[PDB]
């Protein structure tokens, strides 16, 4: 039974190492969510600092890949940082060679192709991570593209990742069935973040303090992460209506 | 299977210990050192009477002042002899002298553990 | 480090079977149904856009891909494997042909190059076979219209019409009854939509179906005027609306 | 060689002459110096003929594969970057002097590239042996906010200046117009001011004039059946 | 058990069995003792013969004028490592006109042994070394293990029955450290130390091997009738 | 070419002419020799246009990758990357570069990198063929902690003279102002600066 | 490390057989039968396509018979993809020889080169062998008309008549019975088809299930012509010989 | 010293009405010394004709190279190569030796078997294509050939007339060049018949 | 089963058992700690005295990287040395290209990526060490801890080895009782105490204390070893607290 140790086909036409890499994805026990506004793309993720000895400012699963592209990871931090460093390198090289900023979907495809290689080549293991890339593309507008250990990737209206992804997914599905549009009809990104947090609260059934969340926002020509105090202001506005 | 350069639990290299068993199956060779000279003798051990025994070469010259006898898988010795002869002649070229018997032996033994994967 | 897997991971078993190729074909069997039909004045290729989530934008995922202006491809099996094959196929069409002869390769020779890449993954060191079967439709001046299937082994066969993946056995039977040598392109598209409806469970419309044709030259899609000999690509992907129009006359 | 590029209201136009030389001899009277990199990105080339063609085909090939990879229409800055990096790498030994122009999702663009890898931006440019004759015209008549019709006129006038005044340039005028939101129109032989006059005499010989030694049929066909 | 096939494999309790098996080869080897004072450092080695016709295997190797070691285990591996030290000592002299520090010599051996324990294909070294030397910070004694661990000591012993000599030195610690400006008395203490590891056999003229380095004493090896004085 | 960079109270200002020559022919009369390698780190280019462009393109790539990993780089760090390229490839390059940038901590800084690949941190720097004619003028007229308006006048007057005497220099005078306020581009035409 | 997953494709069994070669031969025994018959005035190559479909485009199809050069052709039995790798190598070798010596490559030399490549995969490299057996039909001015076969072991032999693929035991017996030395091409054509017709696993032998080719000096004067038969031409020769 | 003028030689090609013609001299020399008077410079791969001038070793080498490549093309494509396609193959093959080129001046001539359109083309030693409607010239007497062709040539000549025009162009050009001559061959090419004529010329 | 025999193999859980076995080697090692203070960091380690024959203060465990970073580790000592050698190469190339000394977060990822790379292939073994490291840069003081998996985070206090639980408890008290912060000289005293308290888990053999520190005020942002009177002062403070 060595067909379960390396990335070769089983008799059922399955790749067990790829399937087990999907299971490593939920090892951190963190849930993430991404949604699109009119002018922006918002990504939120649970933040858990169990140890008091930890410096909470360094605990993060959201990455600034380029000025325009942000990436949230679902999976162990070593593999997460591996993917982040590579994506940063690829994004920089793209700009140098082709003279314009790498689009979100193109980076996603590139990382997906790299992941595909690990599913075909034996000496390389898959990374146990799911990469969610977000930006406001200059052609396609607000964009969410997600990659997994199988090498699969696709664009999204909205998306969710983690142990309780299905609860979040259905919650978002039901909202877009009502509104009958592919995004959050809202002008400011602040209110889109408020929507994202509100619908995660409803889906998970848990309340959040300022230190329980982590937020990333993509606007035209820049991606940035919110501080604890920026999130607190967001939580106050939600509670007051 | 298992590594070629693997240690046993007793602290011995499996492959080295197994090669020693192959040498025990080989034909006998004897050497005696005296103050008047060193004598080397071997058992030829022909597998059949039709085999011309004088073609069995188990005693071999390395240089004018160094000889060699072998026992075991004798085909393996050819590259060792070639190295020894080259080492002996090369040293004479570099230093205009005969090479010490110990130094020659050390050069041959350096090849021994150059095996792996 | 170093790739120390320099040995074959696909080997003959006592019965003469190449296990990894068989298992790759099993992965293709599980894949979504895709088909191809050849007409007198064109070729059609089609498949279902099996969306993994309703939040996912299925337009961003292209199962039917342009390889050259006159050649297209569709698959069944593992999507990621297909994606990299298309990248390699597009590149080899340039490096091993267009940069030499100054023109795009004929269908059969591009298929031959793709087949070669898939064969090498079946024999080279430290790799598994590709878990896909391709259907490649195309046109060229001297061979006319043509449709080829390519398997994980690297084997390829030309077809008048065929289907691969989930419900291929039933779909091939359906095509045998309907196919003839006097079919026009519109008739082939009609038959393609009928055949594909049998294997689809849920929604059946322009948004859940992906369909492209190799037909007449499209000067409107060329992007420039001023060269009479350049008349445009024969490959065209049908729009969501264009599919729905033909579903009313179904 | 005279090649020019002129920007206008809603796009860009490039033009070129059609002479190819081998020292003082004319090798081709109707040479095509306007190359297509992609459908809406065209470049005009001066210098070593084989180099401008090869470097344009290579970058055009890689631009096509890039456009397929990214699912986007190619940009002029991409062709510009790929070209200059290629030419810089060969330290000027690939003698290609190009004027790259086109329209893309970002807008209309006009650049020049030299064999050593330097790029320049402008509203009007000219390269080649007739670039001084052409630039004299451009500097005299160019203005901001040109119409398409005014730009084509300026560009072809600039090429004519090279054709008449430069011995390295001659014959006809080729043009390519790349307007925003439109197909690019390649106007091969837009002007033909150098048609040869009728010859005074016909030099058609009487059949049998030339002395022959042998005749034979050449077998071009394959090996035959039966 | 299942985790001793190669060096690249941890066991479930976090052990490296191939390294431990290499450590076992040292215990099978003949005893050797190392000790030092503030002025001198001494190596004493019990050489082993194959039989009565054979010679006694050499245990001590010179690395430089101010440094050398004694071995216990696979002798060819000691030749590889001593050759490496010779080169490193030599690189330091040629490039920096600087005698290599004994502590830095230990660090280099550690890092060389380590690479063999983390990579596939190779194997750990099957030998233990006792390095003595005199540098700018006085006399030194090091103990090298092929796991990579190198340790600076006042005295020590490795090989078969080495625990007896190691206990003696642990008692004598306060005495032999004070033996300054007296090489013969420091060797006497080393010969008396190695004697605690002997059974059946005793120290003969072609059995014993001694080496010394110090303040105004280059690394020199004593064999044959040169050590009869100390028997 | 006439290029210069001058530190002052609020930050630093880069200045340059706009002439590119091929012998005595002016291949480009509206060249932009002030190029951006990072938000508030710019450079002035002199020498080969191909070499200086290729270098600046690589540096921009390095600092973009630096920023993605370690955050905003210092002006000294940018100068070091330029240096490493110019020094290690000195046999094959002809590039005289001035690096200038603004930090909040270090404020305005100027580093000049001549042909050899050596680095020199200075209060102000001048370079290019036309710089030779204004060494005397710039040394006599430079002061530390000048105002923005004073510094603009200093650069404008200096480059005006460099343009006047050097045939390889001319066209418009471009300037780039780097302060905490942001990045301001300036331009001065012949009719303005010739009458000075 | 990686040793754990190595099949060791190039080793001997205790009996002194090459495992992978033997298993590759087992694979080939399930492939469509291919027959080669050598006559005094030419060579015949016949081969059976494997369970085809009515929707297979036959006239543009090629899975069995391939052209190496103008004088030499091959019939394939085994993995088609593996065969095409070797075929392209053989085509190149023939052109290298022609460029070097300005003469068409002798048949045996080409066969030996391909057979040596196959041998290499059984002795070194750790890769699986090619699961292919060839029948070489060719002509040169030294030995005239020649038939050879090669298999995954890299061993090759010359033949008057030979079969590869499925049911070779039955096919070889039938050929051994009716073959004679003074035989001609037209007779050899009939023998090849009659042998396939009896050994086939199909119910009946039809034009759409066959690939056929001849190498004849039946070309205008001293020269050799290769004829790859078209579907309609195979249909006609089936009627002529009296099989359909 | 100059590689392109050690051996000497010329090639010329012309188009006519539903026909093309290609011609060459037969001289091969070592500078002043004439060595061979049977050194033909025109070759054919199926129905596509290639004339090559320049350094004789490279002429021989390139013929063997294009024979190699066209034979493989045919095996894979299952059809003979066309002039338009072969022209691109020559350009590709020459430019791959950009910084160590073959010192040759190729000329392609033929008729497209599908369209029936006559086709000629010329190249420089590194690949540049000159696809002329009227005529192509190459060799040590290319200046002479340009002058003859540019005056003698008229469009839409019948095969038997075209033969006279191209033959006189070659002969009179070669007689003004010291390194060309020693015989001549003319190919007249129609869609399905090709005639080859050796000309009688002065042997000095 | 068999998933734990080879490195870089996912088990059906999604775990890399070989990395988890490397952690066992770390847990077997001596105790080492790190304390982040007001303007710097303090490192301390437990050195087991196996024998009287060990020369005091000679077998130094804590290692410097560049001139501003300190590194200490528990587990397989040679593996730690290998990691520090790489760290020194990474720091050298950074300073070579970018001029400035490598920032601590930048340095942390260099080690992190390198350790993580040793979980990607079966041809290499994971690192048998958890490394505590940090120092002072332009942005201030930073303390990090890096595991065999390549996982690392920033820390206020860090501890690893056989006495990590005892140490962690002591560090947690300091974080609670000093929200405004701890001074560099205080941190040295506390570091000594924590090692002495953590020595109850290795109480068979006696031990030797070794401390180092980087501080903006006390050491000018350079890594230095605590020696002589300041070391003895910390030992006395530690001995007083256990009694
Ligand atoms: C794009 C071009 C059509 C624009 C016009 N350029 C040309 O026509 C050039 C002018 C030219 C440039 C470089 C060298 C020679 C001549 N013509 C050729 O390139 C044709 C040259 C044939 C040739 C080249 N060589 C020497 C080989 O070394 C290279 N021998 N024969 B334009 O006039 O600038
Ligand atoms: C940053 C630069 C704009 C600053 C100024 N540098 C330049 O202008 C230089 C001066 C120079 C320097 C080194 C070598 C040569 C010339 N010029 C070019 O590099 C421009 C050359 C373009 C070119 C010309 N040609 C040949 C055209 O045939 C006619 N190929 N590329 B400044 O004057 O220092
Ligand atoms: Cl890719
Ligand atoms: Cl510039
Ligand atoms: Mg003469």
């Amino acid at each position: 039974g060595y067909d379960r140790h390396i990335t070769i086909f089983s008799p059922e036409g399955r790749l067990y190492q790829v399937e087990y890499a999907f299971k490593a994805t939920n090892q951190t026990n963190i849930n993430s969510l991404a949604v699109r506004g009119k002018d922006c793309t918002v990504v939120i993720s649970q933040k858990k600092v169990p140890d008091k000895l930890l410096d909470p400012t360094t605990v993060s699963y959201i990455f600034c890949i380029s000025r325009t592209i942000g990436m949230v990871v679902n999976g162990p931090i070593p593999d997460a940082r591996n993917a982040a460093l590579r994506a940063k390198a690829e994004a920089a090289e793209f700009r140098y060679k082709y003279g314009y900023d790498m689009p979100c979907d193109v980076l996603a495809k590139r990382m997906a192709n790299l992941s595909q290689i690990y599913t075909q080549r034996a000496y390389m293991r898959p990374l146990g991570v799911i990469l969610t890339f977000v930006s406001v593309d200059e052609e396609l507008g607000p964009s969410i593209y997600k990659t997994d250990p199988a090498g699969y990737y696709v664009g999204y209206k909205a998306t969710a990742t983690g142990p309780k992804q299905q609860e979040i997914t259905t919650n978002l599905e039901n909202h877009f069935k009502k509104s009958k549009i592919d995004h959050i009809n809202e002008e400011s990104w602040e209110k889109v973040v408020e929507f994202a947090i509100t619908h995660m609260i409803d889906a998970l059934g848990t309340e959040f303090s300022k230190n329980d969340l982590e937020v990333g926002v993509a606007t035209k020509d820049k991606f940035f992460t919110l501080s604890a105090e920026n999130i607190e202001e967001r939580l106050v506005a939600i509670a007051e209506q | 299977d298992r590594g070629v350069s693997t240690f046993s639990p007793e602290g011995r290299l499996f492959q080295v210990e197994y090669s020693l068993e192959a040498i025990k199956l080989g034909s006998t060779a004897i050497g005696i050192a005296t103050k008047e000279g060193v004598v080397l003798g071997v058992e030829k051990r022909a597998t059949s009477p039709l085999l011309e025994s004088d073609s069995i070469e188990k005693i071999v010259e390395i240089d004018r002042h160094i000889g060699c006898a072998m026992s075991g898988l004798t085909a393996d010795a050819r590259s060792m002899i070639e190295h020894a002869r080259t080492a002996a002649v090369t040293h004479n070229l570099y230093y205009d002298e005969d090479i010490n018997v110990e130094s020659l032996t050390q050069s041959v033994c350096d090849l021994a553990l150059r095996f792996g994967e | 480090m170093t790739d120390r897997y320099s040995f074959s991971l696909t080997t003959f078993s006592p019965s003469g079977k190449l296990g990894q190729i068989d298992y790759a074909l099993t992965a293709v069997k599980q894949g979504v149904t895709s088909l191809g039909i050849k007409a007198t004045n064109g070729v059609v290729i089609a498949t279902e856009k099996k969306s993994s989530s309703p939040l996912a934008m299925s337009e961003t995922l292209s199962k039917v891909s342009l390889l050259t202006p006159d050649i297209g491809a569709v698959y069944s099996g593992m999507g990621p494997d297909y994606r990299v094959l298309v990248d390699k196929s597009r590149k080899v069409a340039h490096t091993s042909y267009k940069r030499i002869y100054g023109e795009y390769p004929p269908t059969k020779l591009l298929v031959s190059e793709v087949a070669k890449i898939m064969q090498e993954a079946t024999q080279s060191g430290g790799v598994r076979p590709f878990g896909v079967s391709l259907l490649i439709a195309g046109h060229d001046e001297f061979n006319g219209f043509s449709l080829y299937q390519v398997d994980p082994s690297g084997s390829y066969f030309p077809w008048k019409a065929t289907a691969i993946g989930k419900g291929s056995v039933a779909a091939k039977t359906f095509l045998e009854k309907r196919w003839n040598d006097e079919l026009e392109l519109e008739d082939a598209i009609h038959i393609a939509l009928l055949t594909l409806k049998e294997s689809v469970e849920g929604e059946f419309n322009g948004d859940t179906i992906e369909l492209a044709i190799i037909g007449d030259e499209n000067p409107d899609l060329l992007g420039y005027t001023g060269i009479p000999t350049d008349k445009g690509p024969r490959f065209r992907k049908l729009t969501s609306q264009e599919i729905n129009d033909r579903l009313e006359a179904l | 060689t005279t090649i020019v590029g002129v920007k206008f209201n809603n796009g860009v136009v490039i033009a070129a002459d059609t002479r190819s030389t081998q020292g003082p001899i004319v090798a081709d009277k109707n040479c095509a110096k306007l190359h297509r990199i992609s459908p809406k990105i065209w470049c005009a080339g001066a210098g070593t003929a084989a180099d401008t063609e090869a470097v344009t085909q290579l970058i055009g090939s890689n631009i096509e594969l890039h456009s397929l990879y990214t699912s986007r229409e190619p940009r002029v800055v991409s062709a510009l970057q790929m070209l200059k990096q290629h030419l810089f790498k060969y330290q000027g030994h690939i003698g290609a002097y190009l004027i790259v122009a086109g329209v893309d999702p970002t807008g209309s663009h006009l650049f020049s590239i030299h064999a050593h890898g330097s790029t320049d931006v402008g509203y009007y440019l000219s390269l080649g042996s007739g670039s001084l004759a052409a630039m004299a015209v451009l500097e005299s008549h160019w203005k901001q906010d040109l119409t398409k019709e005014e730009a084509i006129k300026l560009a072809s006038d600039a090429i004519q200046a090279g054709i008449w005044n430069d011995l390295g340039s001659g014959s006809n005028v080729d043009v390519c117009v790349m307007e925003i939101g439109k197909d690019a129109e390649y106007l091969r032989n837009y002007l033909t001011p150098n048609v040869r006059e009728e010859k005074q005499k016909s030099y058609k010989f009487p059949r049998g004039t030339t002395a022959v030694l042998k005749e034979s049929i050449v077998n071009i066909c394959d090996i035959q059946e039966e | 058990n299942n985790y001793d096939g190669d060096t690249v494999t941890f066991s479930p309790t976090g052990r490296l069995f191939q390294v431990e098996y290499a450590l076992e080869a040292i215990k099978q080897g003949s005893v050797t003792v190392g000790l030092r004072s503030n002025t001198h450092a001494v190596l004493v080695a019990l050489k082993r013969n194959a039989d009565e016709l054979s010679s006694y295997q050499k245990k001590i190797i010179k690395c430089d004028e101010h440094m050398g070691l004694s071995l216990a285990g696979l002798a060819p591996d000691a030749r590889v490592l001593s050759n490496y030290l010779r080169q490193q000592c030599n690189y330091s002299s040629l490039v920096f006109n600087r005698k290599l520090a004994v502590e830095r010599a230990g660090h280099l051996l550690c890092d060389k042994a380590q690479k063999n324990t983390q990579s596939y294909g190779g194997r750990p070294y099957g030998v233990g070394l006792l390095i003595i030397g005199y540098d700018k910070s006085g006399a030194h004694l090091l103990e090298f293990q092929p796991s990579g661990n190198v340790t600076e000591l006042y005295g020590t012993a490795i090989g078969a029955r080495s625990q007896g000599a190691k206990t003696y030195l642990e008692r004598t610690l306060d005495t032999f450290i004070k033996i300054d400006g007296n090489p013969d008395e420091l060797i006497k203490a080393g010969v008396e130390a190695i004697s605690q590891s002997l059974r059946d056999e005793s120290l003969t003229v072609d059995n014993l091997s001694i080496a010394i380095v110090g303040k105004d004493t280059p690394f020199t090896i004593y064999d044959g009738e040169a050590v009869a004085k100390y028997i | 070419t006439s290029i210069m960079a001058v530190t002052f109270k609020d930050g630093v200002i880069l200045g340059a002419d706009s002439r590119t020559t091929t012998g005595a022919y002016i291949a480009n009369r509206v060249t932009d020799k002030l190029t951006r390698v990072h938000d508030k780190i710019w450079c002035c280019r002199s020498g080969s246009a191909a070499d200086t462009q290729a270098i600046a393109d690589i540096v921009q790539y390095h600092l973009e990758l630096y920023t993605s990993q370690y955050g905003t780089p210092s002006t000294e760090t940018a100068a070091s990357v330029f240096k490493e390229l110019c020094y290690e490839n000195k046999d094959n390059l002809t590039a005289g570069i001035i690096v200038a940038g603004y930090d909040d901590k270090n404020k305005g800084e100027v580093y000049t990198i001549p042909l050899g690949g050596s680095v020199h941190k200075l209060p102000y720097a001048i370079a290019g063929s036309g710089s030779t004619f204004i060494y005397g003028y710039c040394d006599k007229n430079f002061r530390e902690n000048m105002s923005k308006e004073e510094t603009v006048d200093f650069i404008k007057h200096s480059l005006s003279q460099a343009i006047k005497w050097d045939g390889s220099s001319g066209g418009v005078i471009r300037m780039v102002v780097l302060t905490a306020a942001g990045v301001e581009r300036l331009i001065f035409y012949p009719d303005e600066y010739e009458q000075l | 490390g990686s040793r754990r997953y190595d099949s060791r494709t190039t080793i001997f069994s205790p009996e002194g057989r090459l495992y992978q070669v033997e298993y590759a031969l087992e694979s080939i025994s399930h492939a469509g039968t291919a027959i080669g018959i050598m006559a005094s005035d030419g060579i015949v190559l016949a081969a059976e396509r494997k369970v085809t479909s009515t929707l297979l485009e036959q006239d543009t199809s090629t899975e069995k018979l391939y052209k190496l050069n103008d004088k030499i052709a091959v019939a394939v039995a085994g993995l088609t993809a593996d065969a095409e790798i070797l075929i392209n190598t053989a085509r190149i070798h023939a052109q290298n020889y022609l460029k070097t010596y300005n003469e068409d490559i002798p048949v045996e030399i080409l066969v030996r080169r391909l057979s040596d490549i196959k041998q290499g995969y059984t002795q070194h490299g750790g890769l699986r062998p090619f699961g292919v057996s060839f029948i070489y039909a060719g002509y040169d001015d030294r030995y005239g008309y020649q038939l050879y076969t090669s298999n995954p072991s890299g061993n090759y032999t010359g033949w008057k008549a030979i079969s590869v693929g499925a049911n070779t035991s039955a096919a070889q017996t039938l050929l051994q019975m009716d073959y004679k030395d003074d035989m001609k091409v037209d007779d050899a054509i009939e023998l090849a088809l009659k042998t396939l017709s009896k050994t086939t696993d199909s119910s009946a032998l039809t034009y759409d299930r066959l690939e056929f080719a001849t190498i004849r000096k039946g070309a205008n004067d001293g020269e050799v012509y290769q004829k790859i038969f078209k579907p309609q031409e195979i249909k006609d020769i089936l009627v002529k010989t009296g099989i359909t | 010293s100059d590689p392109s003028s050690i051996n000497g030689g010329i090639v010329v090609a012309m188009t006519g009405k539903d026909c093309v013609a290609i011609a060459c001299d037969l001289r091969l020399g070592s500078q002043s010394l004439g060595v061979s008077n049977k050194f033909e410079k025109i070759f054919h791969y199926g129905h596509v004709f290639l004339g090559i001038t320049g350094l004789a070793t490279d002429v021989t080498t390139l013929n063997e190279m294009f024979r190699y490549k066209t034979n493989l093309y045919k095996l894979k494509e299952e059809r003979a190569i066309e002039p338009e396609t072969f022209t691109q193959l020559v350009s590709s093959s020459l430019y791959e030796r950009r910084f160590g080129p073959y010192f040759v001046g190729p000329v392609v001539a033929g008729i497209n078997s599908k369209s029936g359109k006559p086709f000629i083309a010329g190249f420089d030693l590194i690949g540049c294509i000159d696809e002329a409607k009227d005529f192509i010239v190459s060799g040590t007497a290319s200046d002479q050939l340009f002058g003859m062709c540019e005056s003698l040539y008229e469009p839409n000549l019948e095969p038997e007339d075209l033969f006279e025009t191209i033959s006189q162009a070659l002969l009179n050009a070669a007689d003004r060049d010291a390194l060309s001559g020693w015989g001549a061959v003319v190919y007249i090419i129609k869609k399905d018949e090709v005639v080859k004529r050796y000309l009688k010329m002065r042997q000095d | 089963t068999g998933y734990d025999l080879s490195n870089s193999v996912f088990s059906p859980d999604g775990r890399n058992f070989q990395v988890e076995y490397a952690v066992k080697a770390v847990e077997n090692g001596t105790t080492s700690i790190g304390i982040k203070c007001n303007d710097g960091v303090v490192f301390a380690v437990e050195k087991l005295i196996t024998s009287k024959l060990l020369v005091p203060q000679k077998n130094v465990k804590i290692q410097v990287v560049d001139r501003h970073i300190g590194c200490v580790y528990s587990g397989l000592i040679p593996d730690g040395r290998h990691l520090v050698n790489r760290g020194r190469e990474e720091a050298a190339s950074f300073k070579k290209l970018y001029k400035t000394p490598i920032p601590i977060p930048a340095f942390a990822d260099r080690l992190g990526q390198y350790v993580q790379a040793h979980t990607l292939y079966n041809s290499v073994r994971p690192f048998g060490v958890s490394t505590i490291f940090g120092g002072v840069d332009k942005n201030g003081a930073h303390l990090y801890m890096l595991e065999p998996s390549g996982s690392y985070w920033g820390y206020k206090g860090a501890a690893t080895g056989k006495g990590r639980q005892s140490a962690k408890a002591e560090l947690e008290k300091l974080v609670d009782h000093h929200p405004e912060g701890l001074s560099a000289r205080e941190a040295v005293k506390q570091a000594a105490k924590i090692i002495y308290l953590a020595h109850e888990d290795n109480k068979e053999k006696d031990f030797e204390l070794e401390i180092s520190w980087c501080s903006l005020s006390e050491t000018n942002g350079l890594h230095k070893f605590v020696k002589g009177d300041l070391l003895q002062e910390a030992i006395d403070f530690a001995q007083k607290e256990i009694n």
